[PDB]
């Protein structure tokens, strides 16, 4: 119905790069507000970036501003998140979120786990 | 509107020009003082409640004493000049002499050596000593707004206006205040967006301050010129003005009660007591949210140019909403829905737009993530909600709160009417402001910051609006009853 699914998680190293995917289905992608969140174990779910409806307005978290970039493709239904200069503080399970054009609650995907050169265990 | 006859034009146009210049300067300085204090190094919105009390009101009393002893040695026009020209001298000397030397006059070393001793709540108090020229600018802007607007210009008007003209002239001045809000907002926006001369090494805010103070100086010069013109061409014409008129009312010269001969009149009877409660609650509620809102502004707009540009846009839109109100909801709602609803719109509006604002400020991390899915951060959203609250209050004050105050003043007998009106407008005129400043000072000292005191501001705001709502609901019972027996 509103199936969201992520891809591109894993590990590279402290300072590497990863590109997440949000190959969703089941709604008018041209009329939905997408974005990326993350929830480290023991922390609260914080947002990473959101893409407006076509790429005009992007809103990044102050902790990932300049490093991460979020981009969508209304034709090829998928939301991207190009992660660069990954810090050990970035490790978390990244969820893709989606809010319809006029709704107020966002659907969540199963989330993909991202880890980077595990820091002092 | 333009409800003035054709023959009174020669008398009202200099008056309208004087009022336009005074209100333009008032808005420009009201925005520039916040820009300077909030954006100063080592300062912030926490310095505002400390200034507004420990510098504004003692300098207010000092200036009132100097003015009272000066009015007896100088003539009326000479008094106007001797009071208005120091303002222009300071506003010409500030961006040219005082602001360039701000890194010499300000004792940053002593200021931080002191801040390392005082509790973290007195950061707003050491920011006054760290930016004492900016504090003098704040004091003199407040003193412009008080003296040159409420005392000087309004004494001039009430002296030279005729009773058969007063209503129309004051309505024209009310609409001119909104037109000057529009003009000052556009002018501040322009002077701030004139962040030009891409060649670095110059202060981007220095140029904006020079432009703002230059507009202030030109406006003050036009004010002085219009005052001279209305004195030499109008107040000497036996057709417009003749001192044989206001002598009738000045026979009983204004007996201003000091403080407490009226503090007991606020205890005579529950009517004037509840009305004082309404005025005090308004004065405190408007101030409680402003310091937190200006902290959110300093967070959203770090540099002085963007802060001043936002204050200019805020003034412009305050003017727009004020014009819309004066044109559509001028006297509609009060007579359409009774006195209780008109008196309750302002407290419930402050309550709604304040609980939303304080929820956005307190629950930032909880909101950041649901608001992020709407393109904005809870900081910008809190800035917008606080701006909306301030705009709505400063807009539907004159048409919703003052209109119900003065309407409540009606069913009283003339003696208690005038005496209680003087009592309210002598104590609660500042009592509210000074109390809203002292509450925030105490909360800053106890809690330790603005971010740490905002949960207690919301509880205090709820405790005061509760008093505001219960007093307005009780005052409506004594207002409806006394109005019925007055009919027969
Ligand atoms: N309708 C109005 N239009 C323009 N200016 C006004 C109006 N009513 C009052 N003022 C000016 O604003 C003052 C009323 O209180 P004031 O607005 O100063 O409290 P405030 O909201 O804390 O503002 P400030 O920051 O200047 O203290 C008066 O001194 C007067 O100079």
């Amino acid at each position: 119905e509103v199936q969201l699914v992520e891809s591109g998680g894993g590990l590279v190293q402290a300072g590497g790069s990863l590109r997440l995917s949000c190959a969703a289905s089941g709604f008018t992608f041209s009329d939905t507000y997408m974005g990326w969140f993350r929830q480290a174990p023991g922390k609260e779910r914080e947002f990473v970036a959101t893409i407006d409806y076509s790429g005009g307005h992007t809103l990044y978290a102050d902790s990932v501003k300049g490093r991460f970039t979020i981009s969508r493709d209304n034709s090829k239904n998928t939301v991207y998140l190009q992660m660069n200069s990954l810090n050990p503080e970035d490790t978390a399970v990244y969820y893709c979120a989606a809010r319809k054009r006029y709704h107020y609650y966002s659907y969540w995907g199963q989330g993909t786990q991202v880890t980077v050169s595990s820091l002092e265990h | 509107l333009w409800p003035i006859h054709t023959h009174e034009l020669k008398k009202v146009l200099p008056m309208f020009l004087m009022f336009f210049c005074i209100t333009f300067n008032y808005t420009v300085l009201r925005d520039t003082k916040d820009t300077l204090i909030v954006g100063a190094p080592g300062s912030g919105a926490e310095a505002i409640p400390f200034i507004k009390f420990w510098l504004v009101v003692p300098c207010a009393i000092i200036f009132m004493l100097i003015y009272a002893k000066l009015s007896n040695i100088l003539s009326k026009q000479a008094l106007f000049y001797a009071v208005g020209t120091p303002f222009l001298i300071f506003f010409a000397l500030f961006p040219t002499v005082i602001y360039p030397l701000r890194d010499v006059l300000h004792p940053t070393e002593f200021a931080d050596r002191l801040q390392a001793i005082l509790p973290p709540g007195l950061l707003g108090l050491v920011a006054i000593l760290r930016n004492w020229t900016f504090a003098a600018f704040y004091v003199l802007a407040e003193l412009w707004g008080s003296v040159m607007l409420s005392l000087m210009f309004w004494g001039f008007a009430n002296e030279i206006t005729k009773i058969h003209e007063a209503k129309r002239f004051y309505a024209l001045f009310g609409i001119g205040a909104n037109i000057s809000l529009l003009a000052s907002g556009r002018a501040i926006v322009w002077a701030s967006k004139l962040r030009a001369s891409v060649s670095e090494g110059v202060d981007p805010w220095g140029i904006s301050l020079r432009l703002l103070m230059a507009m202030t100086i030109v406006s003050g010069l036009v004010l002085m010129a219009s005052y001279w013109w209305i004195n030499k061409n109008v107040l000497t014409d036996p057709r417009f003005y003749n001192p044989e008129e206001m002598q009738k009312g000045k026979k009983g010269a204004k007996p201003k009660m000091n403080m407490k001969d009226s503090f007991l009149y606020l205890a005579r009877s529950p009517y004037i007591l509840l009305l004082a409660l309404l005025v005090i609650a308004y004065g405190i509620c408007i101030n409680l949210i402003e310091v937190t809102w200006k902290s959110q502004l300093k967070l959203q707009y770090p540099n002085m140019n963007d802060y001043s540009e936002f204050m200019g846009n805020f003034s412009f839109w305050t003017g727009v909403v004020s014009v819309l109100i004066m044109l559509f909801v001028g006297g509609n709602v009060i007579r359409k829905f009774g006195w209780l609803t008109g008196a309750l719109v302002t407290p419930v509006m402050v309550l709604l737009t304040g609980i939303v604002f304080f929820a956005l400020v307190i629950f930032r991390n909880q909101a950041s993530g649901l608001v992020a899915m709407f393109g904005t951060t809870p900081l910008m959203l809190a800035v917008v909600v606080g701006a909306i609250q301030n705009i709505l209050s400063k807009s539907t004050k004159y048409a919703l709160f003052d209109s119900t105050k003065e309407m409540a003043y009606i069913p009283l007998d003339q003696e208690q009417k005038v005496k209680g009106k003087a009592a309210i407008d002598v104590v609660a005129a500042r009592f509210g402001k000074s109390g809203g400043a002292l509450i925030q000072q105490g909360l800053l000292v106890i809690c330790g910051s603005i971010g740490a005191m905002t949960p207690y501001l919301a509880v205090i705001l709820l405790f005061i609006i509760a008093i505001w709502l219960v007093s307005a609901t009780k005052l409506n019972k004594l207002f409806l009853a006394q109005s019925a027996l007055k009919e027969q």
